[PDB]
């Protein structure tokens, strides 16, 4: 059987939560102007 | 400790001998190997953390060793373990650069088997983790340099058992 | 992208 | 004929590799030469300052601190050393009087073993004689750990040996009798290698009063 | 805790050192109150000149609350 | 425990426990049943505490369960929830012992080395402890919740 | 050192499980005796010098131990024996408060026989002084507390022979 | 450390007795020998370097120990060997003056075997050298003082063997 | 002893005994009979030295031999005279040795710890030795008394 | 050897060799062949280097080989050449190593004590090495001699 | 530190001259006072604790200095004051024995004035206590030795201003 | 002198001088008259002591006063005689103080470094002091010469 | 106080 601390014991819990991964983001260093976009507080 | 050069020099001095042909050959052989040793050494240091991470992942994760009752359980023990693996990789790289295992006998293996038996560190698991380090390093340095590291990491493994 | 597993490697 | 001066430097009989290995490593360990002494001669080089600090941790605690700390408690002490407000000696004593040192090398062991680990870390040697064991046993019995560390690091021997600017290091004393082999036994053991006293006490030659 | 800030010039007596030694010759340091008497005695015995002593931390005359 | 913490402190000074140290040991033993109740509450509600904390965590840190994230995928999420249960089991050790010694020596000493080697973002582990603290503090009275919170917060402070 | 609470917490952590009913009862038992231990430690600390003084007066004085040739003879060795008894009472008090003799094993008994054997300290006389520490202590902390203190003063005596 | 006088005192002290007539006889015997011991000590100190030089010449030089690979080979080891011989002669002179060997058991022999055996110092060769020191100093200070110094140099040698 | 003292001083400097030290040793051995006579004198009159000095002490410090005093009662009074006998014998050891180390190693290291543990007023012990110094001095010529006085004063100066 | 020194330095700081250190070791091994040739030159002409140096030495220090001198006679003279042979051999060790460490560790630590004990005039030993340096310089190119002289000069400085 | 002899030597050496008649006279005078200095030193060491006891009782006790608000109030500060006086007397005795105050400049008046001003120790009361030490000593060692001890105790007093 | 050495030893233990140390001081001051006699003898014969010593040295060491020698020429040889006078003056200081300390502090600490810098053969300086010892020992009795020998020898020993 |  599964012993204490075995991550298998939380697989059921993990599936129940079914966390939502962020969508593959739409980012591109090519389109970014570094010197203009960096905050200037 | 001694490197490849001083081993030849010291063995000549013990015999009261000038460096003869056989000694000169050994010195030439180490000098020729020198370039590949510094390259492998520079590679390993850039990847030291990632090598140990991969070796642990493939040998000492999700087993009874890291679970309660296993010798890696608790964060302080986990840290001590990967600290130990870091020792072996760094000293094995010293020995690789020196072309001589004596630094391992002196600064690594002296009292290590006794210390592990005192603390209950599982040597079998440790040698497995070292073997995994050997596989991971060979993939990064190459085949020739990988074998050289393999010699010295195996030397540590055999000194543990 | 890799998916890491929680099983021990064999 | 072979020149006489050549014969006078010759090794009798052939020597096999075992004899060669034994003869090559005889005498005092090459570790006496093959070492580095961290002497902080300036505070302008922060890399050197940090190197001296990390050597200090390794000397006093016998290894790097990361795997047995949560967060570092020595940050202000490093700040003072780096700012030249204290010296290496004060930094070294700051390590010996720290809660971390108490946990590592006082709580796990009896005061008798605390003494020899103390002199090892801070003086570089095993205790000299029974007078020294007595002297530090009274300090531990009456004032505790911090007083003991303060006694060693502020003594004349420490200043003559390591001074104010140098991290302590392993020593290879010739005198007095048994100091070399006792220091050797202390420094040839790994940390936590066992729970045994190297120098429980010096067997007296003449019992005064008995 | 109370602390002294002390300046001292400690010469070299029985050797001609070749490394840099200014850092251990003329220095200013913080000494815990409970170590100053002993430390001052040691510097004096090593031939050192105590050139400046100040109570960097704490107040003179405190009876309770020395930390 | 509070007892070993005091003893070690007095032993380092070659002295008997002070009146204050004995005072807090006396108080600790007197309020023992309240600590065992708080510890009893957390143990019984551990499954809901971790799940609801696990759910709250990933909604604040969706990246860690996104591609490239440390807890990406169900199997790594299960490992992450396991780690939350570890640190929940340790908070109950802290409360019954009256001291954070069981927490430090089991789960915090060297933890930064462990999570650095694994690549787990440590500040996100701390966040999961906040979430368990909130789910926990709603399952008991404020006085009981307040005592339990102090030990949750200790972990959050040390991990952060 | 581990106290009674730590042993329960460690007995469960090694299995990786929360505190169950049986563990709670062991904690409850210790919590019950908390006043008994704290009260005894208060009086002992108040009378530490007196307990040793009267333990010595009743056990070692006016015997061959203190007369010329006896191991307590000479002022230096008299003080050393007094210092040792101060140790044994202070550490027995620690053990009593913690309900556990681990601190005696670690901070007292480890290597003690080696030390005494090298210095010629008589074990049997040392055991009598400790047993006299016990009887004097019992008469001052009451009978119940003196029973618990007797367990840990007996533990030192057992570890010395 | 104990000299001839404190040997008398200690024997009286362990019995708690003042010095009686027999004890005063022993002190007188040592006082009568004082002039012989002092004169011998000054001659030895003024000739210490030369005593060792001749002892080395007739006992160690031109042998396996000085040839390459030998324990006395290398300037450091040769210098250490002379230094050790200086120590033995200087402590024998202390012992001869004190009229008591206890200083040798305490400040010379304590841990000496362990030191030499760990370093590979040849015990027989050092014993032969000390015996050469005994012969040389006897021809300098006379038979009576030579035999007195012989006791304490022979004491060292018997300690090492 | 004078010989041991100079040897340890010379060993501490890793040197042979200096001519000054060797001359001091030569004088001591050559004046040996004179010292032993002083020790013989002290030894033979030890009964009267201790009794008279003890009688004077209790006159000088009647409190120590009153209710609540450390030496109250004949039995405690006997132990006080025993202690005085101990210290007289040590003075004779110092006389014949030409050095105080036999006195120091036997009866002055840790003396404060011993007498505070027993409750004895140590300064009264200094007084008792002081009293023995007068009685002894009055039993010998001034030059002999001066030689013994140095060792009496050393004991007195250490306990006091 | 720079390799041993670098590892000693690196391990004393518990770190991998820095890129600068590895570059020095790389240059060291590349220049090995030139170092080995110089060693072969000195090793090949060993017997003539010593013999001619000894003859030059005795020409300008005749006392040491005349009656009463340390090296007087055939046997003692051969021992003097044997010592010179020792130091020439150490010079080859240093040449190959690229460092004076083999020279110092084997034949210079405490050399003054050794020759003082033997009654050998140390300044004449320094002269003999000077004589061997001049002879050896005339057996190799100017660049090769300049490289070899650093090792001869190291011995000479340590004998002065 | 320099005694009276080394002071005379240094005076001649700084001028690079041999010891002339006047310098020999100073050496003779110091030699002739030697027995008196050693006598006084023996007296002070026997009564040193008593000397400080009575000097304090005469100059400091039952005054504002020892009452609340006084610098010598609190056992902590009382003991610190007693220590200082104890060191003053002993160092004044060294200076008297040596016949030269250099030891006082180096091992007493080296940072002491600035330490006292930092902590608020009253110099005026310190000087009076020292003066009381001078009065008490003169009653013990006589007038010729007491005047000499007063010279060096006065040196300390004026050193503190 | 032995006075400072005793005090320094006593101050290391924060103690008063023991009776033995005081007795040694008393013996030292008594022998002061003999010390002064010897020093007066050397001082009165200093010009002849140095002149004869120089002649003796130069016959033994013609190289130093030959072309290329450190002491070559009238100006350099006079300076060499001055150094001999310096060390004679230091030996006088050692005599009156009964200790070599003034010699060590004025003329033997760093002496090798200074003469090596000047190109002075230190062994020839050591020889000169031997010559002065020989001449000086002939102007005083056996005991006085034996007394003064320790200081002459000390200079020689530190110059090896 | 009795020592018997
Ligand atoms: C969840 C809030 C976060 C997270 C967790 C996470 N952890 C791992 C892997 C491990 N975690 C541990 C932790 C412990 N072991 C102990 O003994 C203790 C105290 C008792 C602790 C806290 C260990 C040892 C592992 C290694 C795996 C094993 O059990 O053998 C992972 C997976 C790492 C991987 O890539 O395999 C994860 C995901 N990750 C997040 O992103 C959250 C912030
Ligand atoms: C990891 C693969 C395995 C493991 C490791 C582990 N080691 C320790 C403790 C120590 N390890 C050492 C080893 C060395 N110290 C050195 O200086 C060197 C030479 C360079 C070596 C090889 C030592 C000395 C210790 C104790 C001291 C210290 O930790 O600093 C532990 C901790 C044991 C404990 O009880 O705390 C662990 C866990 N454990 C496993 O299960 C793996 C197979
Ligand atoms: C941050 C808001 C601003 C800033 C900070 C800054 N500080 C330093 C250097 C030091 N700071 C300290 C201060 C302390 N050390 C201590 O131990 C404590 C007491 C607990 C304090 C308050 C010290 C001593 C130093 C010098 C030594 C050291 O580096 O630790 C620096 C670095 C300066 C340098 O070049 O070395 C900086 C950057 N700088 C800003 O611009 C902020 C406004
Ligand atoms: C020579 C031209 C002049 C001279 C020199 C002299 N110096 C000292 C003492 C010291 N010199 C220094 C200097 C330095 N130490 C360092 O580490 C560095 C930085 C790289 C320097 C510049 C120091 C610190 C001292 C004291 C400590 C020591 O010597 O180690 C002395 C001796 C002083 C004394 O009385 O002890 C002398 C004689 N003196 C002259 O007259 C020349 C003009
Ligand atoms: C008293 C009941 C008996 C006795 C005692 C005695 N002990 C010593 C010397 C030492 N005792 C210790 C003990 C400890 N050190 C520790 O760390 C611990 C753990 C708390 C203990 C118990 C040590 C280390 C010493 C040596 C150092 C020292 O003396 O301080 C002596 C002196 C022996 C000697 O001749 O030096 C004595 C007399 N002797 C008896 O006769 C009693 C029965
Ligand atoms: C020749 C230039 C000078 C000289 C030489 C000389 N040496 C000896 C005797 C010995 N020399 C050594 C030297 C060494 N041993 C080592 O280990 C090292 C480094 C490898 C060295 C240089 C030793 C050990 C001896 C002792 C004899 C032995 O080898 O067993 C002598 C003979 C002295 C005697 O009296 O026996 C001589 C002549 N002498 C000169 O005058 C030259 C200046
Ligand atoms: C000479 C006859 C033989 C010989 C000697 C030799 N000794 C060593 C090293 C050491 N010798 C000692 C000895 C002592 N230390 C003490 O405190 C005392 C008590 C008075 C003694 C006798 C020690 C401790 C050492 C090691 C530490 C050190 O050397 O400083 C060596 C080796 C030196 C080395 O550096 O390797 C040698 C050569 N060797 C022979 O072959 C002779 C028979
Ligand atoms: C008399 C001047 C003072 C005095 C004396 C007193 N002493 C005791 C008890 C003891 N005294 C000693 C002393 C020594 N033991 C040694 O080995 C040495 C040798 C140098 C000494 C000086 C000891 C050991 C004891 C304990 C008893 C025993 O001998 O076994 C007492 C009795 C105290 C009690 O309550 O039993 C007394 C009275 N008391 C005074 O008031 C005088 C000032
Ligand atoms: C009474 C129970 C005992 C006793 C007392 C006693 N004390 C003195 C003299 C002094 N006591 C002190 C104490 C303190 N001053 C402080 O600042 C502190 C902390 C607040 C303490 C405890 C001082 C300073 C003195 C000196 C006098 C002064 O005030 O300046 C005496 C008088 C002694 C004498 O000879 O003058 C006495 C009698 N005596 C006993 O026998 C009781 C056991
Ligand atoms: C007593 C007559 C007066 C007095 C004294 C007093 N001093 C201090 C604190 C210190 N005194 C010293 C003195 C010395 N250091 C030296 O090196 C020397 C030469 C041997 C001397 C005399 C030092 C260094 C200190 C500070 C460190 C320490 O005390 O350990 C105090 C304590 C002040 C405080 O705030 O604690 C006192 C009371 N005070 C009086 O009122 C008397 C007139």
């Amino acid at each position: 059987k599964l012993t204490a601390g075995n991550p298998m014991n939380f697989l059921g819990m993990a599936r129940s939560i079914n966390p939502a991964a962020n969508t593959i983001p739409k980012v591109s260093a090519q389109n970014i102007n570094i010197e203009a976009s960096v905050p200037r507080r | 400790m001694q490197d490849a050069i001083t081993a030849v020099i010291n063995s000549a001095d013990v015999q009261g001998k000038y460096l003869d042909g056989a000694a000169m050959d050994k010195l030439k052989s180490y000098f020729a190997s020198g370039e590949l040793r510094v390259r492998a050494a520079s590679v390993i240091s850039a990847n030291a953390a990632t090598i140990v991470k991969e070796a642990v992942a493939k040998s000492l994760l999700y087993s009874d060793v890291t679970r309660p009752g296993g010798n890696m359980y608790t964060t302080r023990r986990y840290a001590a373990c990967i600290r130990d693996l870091d020792y072996y990789l760094r000293y094995a790289t010293y020995a690789m650069l020196a072309g001589d295992a004596s630094i391992l006998d002196e600064r690594v293996l002296n009292g290590l088997k006794e210390t592990y038996n005192s603390l209950g560190v599982p040597i079998s698991s440790t040698v497995q983790a070292i073997q995994a380090i050997k596989e991971v390093t060979a993939s990064l340095v190459g085949a020739d340099a990988g074998k050289e590291m393999g010699v010295y990491l195996d030397y540590i493994c055999s000194g543990l058992s | 992208n890799e998916v890491r597993r929680f099983i021990p490697q064999e | 004929v072979t020149p006489r001066f050549v014969e006078l430097g010759q090794v009798s009989a052939i020597r096999t590799e075992p004899e060669i290995a034994y003869r090559s490593n005889q005498g005092v360990t090459r570790q006496r030469q093959q070492t580095k002494v961290f002497k902080l001669v300036s505070t302008y080089d922060k890399v050197a300052v940090k190197n001296a600090i990390r050597a200090a941790y390794r000397q006093v605690f016998e290894r790097d601190l990361e795997p047995y700390i949560i967060n570092s408690e020595f940050t202000a002490l490093e700040s003072k050393l780096s700012n030249n407000e204290i010296n290496v000696k004060e930094f070294i004593e700051g390590l010996g009087t720290s809660e971390l040192y108490m946990k590592e090398f006082y709580a796990p062991y009896p005061n008798t073993k605390v003494i020899e680990m103390g002199t090892k870390h801070f003086l570089g040697r095993a205790p000299l004689n029974q007078k020294e064991i007595q002297q530090y046993n009274q300090i531990l019995a009456s004032q505790g750990l911090k007083a003991f560390i303060g006694a060693m690091v502020n003594g004349m021997e420490y200043l003559q040996t390591f001074g104010e600017d140098t991290v302590p290091y392993r020593r290879f004393p010739t005198l007095p009798a048994a100091n070399f082999p006792n220091t050797e036994r202390l420094y040839n053991k790994l940390t936590k290698q066992d729970k045994e006293l190297v120098v429980p006490s010096f067997t007296p030659v003449v019992k005064v009063g008995g | 805790m109370r602390m002294f800030r002390i300046t001292a010039c400690v010469p070299s007596q029985t050797r001609i050192r070749t490394q840099r030694e200014l850092q251990n010759t003329y220095f200013t340091k913080l000494v815990p109150y409970d170590n100053w008497f002993r430390e001052q005695q040691r510097i004096m015995k090593m031939g050192g000149k105590i050139v400046k002593v100040e109570l960097a931390t704490g107040r003179p005359g405190t009876n309770a609350g020395l930390a | 425990s509070i007892v070993t913490k005091s003893i070690v402190n007095a032993d380092a000074e070659a002295r008997y426990l002070s009146p204050g140290e004995l005072d807090r040991i006396k108080a600790f033993v007197t309020g023992g049943a309240a600590r065992l109740r708080i510890a009893e509450t957390l143990t019984g509600s551990r499954e809901t505490i971790v799940k609801q904390a696990g759910d709250r965590l990933f909604q604040k840190r969706p990246d860690i369960v996104s591609p490239g994230g440390n807890a990406y995928g169900e199997e790594m999420t299960a490992t992450c929830l396991r780690d939350m249960d570890y640190y929940l089991r340790l908070v109950t050790y802290g409360v019954v012992s009256g001291d954070v010694t069981p927490i430090e020596e089991i789960g915090l000493v060297g933890v930064r080395e462990m999570y650095r080697s694994l690549g787990t973002p440590i500040e996100a582990v701390a966040q999961s402890v906040r979430e368990m603290k909130e789910v926990a503090s709603g399952l008991m009275s404020s006085d009981d919740a307040a005592e339990a919170s102090a030990y949750f917060d200790f972990v959050i402070g040390k991990m952060s």
